[PDB]
């Protein structure tokens, strides 16, 4: 139920708020990125070994990871009759 | 029987949407669905795709060598993004 | 500076009086804890003369293992919600969880109603001796105390064994903290 | 994670909780008392 | 809280309580009742119609106990003004409401040169007195002990025997089944 | 004059949740007149009410008969004519929600006035002809006295 | 049709004239019944009144089978005009002053003033008005506020509590409506209600006093006040509500006080409440979800229910009806037979008990329906014919002798033995 003045004044304050969003040139995306994903890190601890060693994993690409394990999705009616799957 | 390096395999009913299979009703709902799923213990990805009655879209494999070999280098990037996603929220946090 | 300036007047601590039931409550824990023993003891007694249908795709110790946890779990979580239902609105470990300043609810549970089982490595307190965990059992002993559950609460003290089992529990903490700092450290420096 | 790292913490948080429940009247003297800590007032007290 | 004159009040009243289709008083007359418009009733009366009157009198008891109070006399002038109507059933009415401010009831008098009243009272009462023993219990003496139907409507008259039994039915036979089974699972 | 609405209640149930709060009791009144509900946080240690009480409410825009609007400000020292001296409990609030039947064609038959006096709430719910001078984020006084009769 | 078009056309343009000569033209011709009726019934005095006195007398000529089949047209003919409800409701009240035969003059007022309150019309006020609330104004006044706003509140019901419980209590009877009772189950019974545990023995005492105690009356004069079943019956209403009350607790707890269970239903206020409680608590379609027993519990308290109290009979008729015709799309078909096999027997034990007539009929109706299995109707008969004996009444044969005539009852229990309860039944009559 805005009034004329009300919808004016509200695509102002858009059109300022977003451009005040926009990345500012010259920043180091990339060190903030790295402190941002080492934080967490700090602070975590069927069987598929998650936490750090789990990150370890991921960040050095092992050809020999602890749990390897696939997600097999059934296609048809097999999906429903467990005798089926 | 079977594919080598594959231990054993669990059948699991996902209880969490994540997993579930969400298919868009007539009406416009989303309704999402609980179907059967199997969760390995070894990595094959090309035996095991081929196989009928096995759905080759939604299989993924959970590690990421034998996907960068099997699907591509955006696919592990993918697949790499969400396994991130997964061991950093698991916890109950978030990251941007 | 207001609120600060404020609980001059209104104050705040937190005593003794604030770690008690009504003597009622006191009755439906112990209840509680009795009926959560003669069930793992019905299992045990149940897996001994072989009646457990083995868990389809798992060995049999382990949904044995499944079985007493499930039970001990439930039971904790029944004494530490009828310990919530206790609490009055003047307690100050409610009014210091409620607003998060401090505390959580478990905090609560173990305070009054019951520590809970220790664990070590995501599992039971092991057989460090041959087949008993301490000499006062007995060989092949499964039940909840002899495996390390602590039935007491923190105000009515820990018995001499669930002391020992929760000392070897609270190791563990420190020994992760101790080689996680070091383990996730390089790992930061490598990212950056 | 676009969000505040700075909140109220200790007891500040447990007296503001029990500082805003329906049941806290202050007399004069205390709401006075109170709002001479105000930086940002503007020295109107409000009509109880 | 204006004056509202004969004619006036006339119109007032056939245009708030004209509506045929509502020929159940509306909520809204318990405020549509003033001292001022029962006042002016006095001489509108006259030109009111039959379903009018019957509205209003029937309204006049959707009101507080403490406006009765306070407007007690000018209701008493208003339910002798209504005694003096063509329509008997205005008459009967205000007769039987003429008790209502004083005590708060209903006066009870018939059969008194009332030929449809004398009719049907004397044809349900010798009704009844035919079927006095096939009477219909009312819902609370489903709900009333046995010694209070007895010292209200009688005791219990049982209903026609229509045959015996030679075989216990199953429900005795359940009764009994868990029975033991409360037994067995309380001890 | 200002008086926003004015009826007579009769306290028809007290809070039946339970006290969740000591010193602050809920209150389930009726109407007399209107009929319409009322449900309201008091001050039970100051102003103790018990059920079947019955009290006199008249919201009111503004204390001073002459309404010349106060701006809502704690000024004790002001000797003009008020209505607080005929009244037992007075509270000063704002409204800050109101509800109704309200239709995509007509319009509503039935409101729902919800004020705030400093976080005891109140909710008058009746007929719509009654609430008409309730307009949100408006200054509003309760003006409440209890009836002896 | 094309009279009714004549009544459409004179309600649209009541100034023509045409309109108003066709009408006196159909009233002269002899049908004026045709023209509209239902509102000139009201505006007519004597005619309405013969009608009321008619339909009456029909009433008490055929039972309550007939007052079932009159109550729906003359109560919508008394209760479309306010004028016409007060006049009824007068003369019914009068009648009802002899304490000869005038429960069933008390119970047509009731009927009639429920009806008009089905349709949203409010004169409970006016029924006290009517009855001797003059020497307590307190009471009438709590009673026509509680049953205006359709509810239960604490302020009224201790104030009744204080005036009943003192030493000179009001009528008893005025406080017998069947609306105040309802509701007063629907607070105690139905499950999801709450009420005040500081005012819940306040609740049960006036509950007890409105059922139980019971008072002489001679000429309309209080005579003597007998309060045996006060302490004991109050004690049993707060076992059975704490019972029904706490849905947390399981049936099986509940069978567990199966003794104090069986104790305290046999009362006919508790019994009648626990019926009701049963009702809301298996009206939730999730209930039979949770009902893990082919023949549960709640089926021998309605057995229970139907020994106990001959007036209840229509109550667990009506309950039972409710239950079979529920048709469940939710779980498997064989727990659903199970369910109404279980029902069949319950109402074989209604049958068993007196209660014949509408429990034959509703089978009669089942059956010519479809809405029944066939294996199921031909174990109800079987079971029916296996527990009743000869002789039978004129009644029951005649409505029983076109149940055996259904072709699927005749191929189904004819069966080569001896002891052929078809064959049997066939050849008796």
């Amino acid at each position: 139920r805005l009034s004329g003045e009300a919808f004016d004044w509200l695509l102002g304050e858009i059109e300022s708020k977003f451009n005040q969003a926009i990345a500012h040139p010259g920043e180091m995306v990339g060190a903030l990125a790295a402190q941002s994903l080492g934080e967490p890190a700090t602070q975590m601890t069927k069987n598929v070994t998650l936490g750090v060693p789990r990150l370890k994993e991921l960040i050095n690409i092992s050809k020999k990871p602890k749990t390897p394990s696939l997600t097999v999705f059934l296609l048809g009616q097999s999906a429903r009759d467990a005798e089926r799957a | 029987q079977g594919i080598e390096q594959i231990s054993k395999v669990y059948m699991h009913l996902p209880q969490t949407d994540n997993k579930k299979k969400i298919i868009i009703t007539e009406d416009g709902e989303f309704k999402a669905l609980q179907e059967w799923i199997l969760e390995t213990d070894g990595v094959s990805l090309m035996r095991v795709l081929s196989e009928k009655d096995v759905d080759p879209v939604r299989t993924t494999s959970n590690d990421i060598v034998e996907i960068f070999t099997v699907l591509g280098i955006e696919a592990v990037r993918k697949a790499l993004e969400r396994e991130l996603y997964h061991v950093i929220s698991f916890d109950g946090s978030y990251v941007n | 500076t207001v609120i600060n300036n404020w609980l001059l007047i209104e104050g705040h601590t937190i005593g003794i009086g604030d770690s008690i039931a009504d003597s009622k409550t006191y009755q439906d824990i112990q209840n509680t804890i009795k009926k959560a023993k003669q069930d793992v003891i019905e299992v045990i007694e149940k897996a001994h003369n072989n009646e457990l249908e083995p868990t389809p795709g798992n060995t049999l110790r382990q949904t044995f293992e499944n079985q007493v946890n499930r039970i001990l779990n439930d039971a904790r979580d029944k004494t530490g919600s009828s310990a919530q239902k206790s609490l009055s609105e003047y307690n100050n470990f409610k009014s210091m969880v409620v607003s998060g300043a401090k505390g959580s609810k478990i905090n609560i549970s173990q305070v009054i109603a019951v520590v809970g089982q220790q664990n070590v490595e995501g599992k039971r307190i092991p057989f460090g001796f041959k087949h008993r965990t301490l000499p006062h059992f007995i060989k092949d002993d499964y039940g909840p105390e002899s495996r390390g559950f602590v039935e007491n609460s923190y105000l009515a003290g820990l018995t001499p064994t669930e002391f020992f089992f929760h000392a070897m529990g609270g190791r563990e903490g420190l020994i992760d903290t101790a080689v996680k700092t070091a383990e996730t450290g390089y790992i930061q420096r490598r990212l950056i | 994670s676009n969000r505040p790292v700075m909140g109220i913490v200790q007891d500040t948080l447990t007296a503001v909780r029990k500082f805003t429940k329906r049941d806290v009247f202050l007399e004069r003297g205390e709401v006075m008392n109170l709002l001479m800590f105000l930086s940002t007032w503007d020295g109107k007290v409000p009509q109880p | 809280m204006a004056s509202m004159r004969e004619s006036d009040t006339g119109l007032w009243l056939h245009n708030k309580l004209g509506a045929t289709d509502e020929l159940w008083a509306p909520p809204s007359i318990a405020s549509l009742l003033t001292a001022a418009v029962i006042d002016n009733i006095r001489l509108c009366f006259h030109g009111l119609s039959s379903a009018v009157k019957l509205k209003l009198l029937l309204g006049t008891l959707h009101l507080p106990r403490r406006t009765v109070d306070e407007m007690k006399g000018a209701l008493m002038e208003i339910i002798q003004l209504a005694s003096l109507d063509s329509d008997p059933w205005v008459l009967m009415v205000a007769d039987i409401l003429k008790s209502f401010p004083d005590t708060g009831s209903l006066n009870l008098e018939l059969e008194e040169q009332n030929p449809n009243v004398q009719d049907i009272l004397g044809e349900l009462r010798e009704k009844v007195g035919e079927c006095e023993a096939s009477a219909m219990l009312p819902l609370e003496c489903q709900y009333l002990n046995k010694n209070a139907l007895t010292t209200l409507a009688g005791p219990l008259t049982p209903p026609v025997k229509h045959f015996q039994l030679k075989r216990k039915p199953k429900s005795a036979t359940l009764r009994a089944e868990l029975l033991q089974k409360s037994t067995e699972t309380a001890q | 004059a200002g008086i926003l609405f004015e009826d007579i209640f009769d306290v028809k149930d007290i809070d039946p949740e339970g006290k969740k709060f000591d010193r602050v009791s809920r209150l389930h009144c009726e109407s007399e007149s209107f009929k319409m509900d009322l449900i309201l946080d008091v001050n039970i240690q100051i102003y103790p009410v018990d059920l079947g009480d019955k009290f006199r409410l008249v919201i009111a825009s503004t204390l001073y008969e002459d309404g010349t609007l106060d701006d809502g400000e704690y000024n004790p020292t002001d000797d003009r004519p008020s209505r607080a001296d005929q009244f037992e409990y007075v509270m000063y609030g704002k409204v800050y929600r109101i509800e109704g039947d309200e239709t995509s064609t007509e319009a509503a038959t039935r409101l729902s006035a919800y004020v705030s006096y400093g976080g005891l709430l109140m909710r008058l719910q009746g007929d719509a002809n009654n609430l008409h001078g309730f307009e949100v984020d408006s200054r509003v006084y309760l003006l409440m006295k209890k009836l002896a009769f | 049709t094309w009279r009714d078009l004549f009544y459409k056309l004179a309600e649209a343009h009541p100034d023509c004239l045409m309109l108003n000569f066709t009408v006196k033209l159909i009233s002269d011709a002899g049908y004026q019944g045709e023209i509209t009726s239902v509102s000139t019934a009201c505006q007519q005095l004597e005619v309405f009144s013969r009608v009321l006195r008619t339909s009456l007398a029909t009433i008490l000529d055929g039972g309550e089978e007939n007052l079932e089949k009159n109550l729906p047209e003359f109560a919508k003919m008394v209760c479309h005009g306010e004028h016409t409800y007060l006049f009824a409701q007068a003369m019914m009240s009068v009648l009802a002053q002899e304490e000869q035969g005038g429960s069933a003059v008390r119970r047509i007022a009731q009927e009639v003033q429920r009806f008009a309150q089905e349709k949203g019309h409010d004169a409970s006020q006016i029924t006290l008005a009517l009855g001797t609330a003059a020497s307590y104004p307190r009471a009438c006044q709590a009673l026509g506020a509680m049953l205006s706003k359709g509810a239960l509140n604490p302020a009224d019901i201790t104030v009744l509590f204080k005036m009943f419980t003192s030493m000179d209590p009001p009528p008893v009877e005025l406080i017998r409506v069947p609306a105040f009772l309802d509701l007063f189950m629907q607070s105690l019974f139905k499950p999801g209600a709450r009420i005040n545990q500081d005012h819940k023995h306040k609740y049960i005492h006036i509950l007890a006093y409105a059922a139980s105690v019971v008072e002489t009356w001679k000429k309309n004069k209080r005579v003597s006040i007998n309060k045996d079943e006060l302490k004991s019956t109050s004690k049993a209403v707060e076992t059975v509500h704490n019972l029904c009350c706490n849905e947390n607790k399981g049936a099986s707890e509940l069978v567990a006080e199966l003794s104090t269970l069986y104790q305290c239903i046999r009362f006919p206020v508790v019994a009648m409440g626990v019926l009701k409680w049963v009702d809301w608590t298996v009206s939730e379609p999730r209930y039979f979800q949770l009902q893990t027993d082919h023949t549960p519990v709640h089926l021998a308290l309605l057995d229970e229910i139907s020994t106990c109290h001959q007036l209840l009979h229509p109550q667990v008729l009506q309950l039972l009806v409710k239950l079979f015709e529920t048709e469940h799309s939710q779980l498997d078909v064989m727990e659903q037979l199970e369910l109404k096999k279980t029902l069949l027997d319950r109402m074989v034990h209604l049958l068993s008990r007196g209660y014949v007539l509408p429990v034959v009929s509703y089978i009669r109706k089942c059956l010519e329906k479809l809405d029944t299995d066939i294996s199921l109707i031909r174990y109800f008969v079987t079971e029916v014919l296996d527990v009743i004996a000869p002789p039978y009444t004129s009644d029951f044969v005649q409505l029983f002798l076109p149940i055996l005539e259904n072709d699927s009852i005749a191929g189904t229990i004819k069966t080569e033995g001896e002891h052929d309860p078809v064959t049997e039944f066939i050849a008796h009559c």
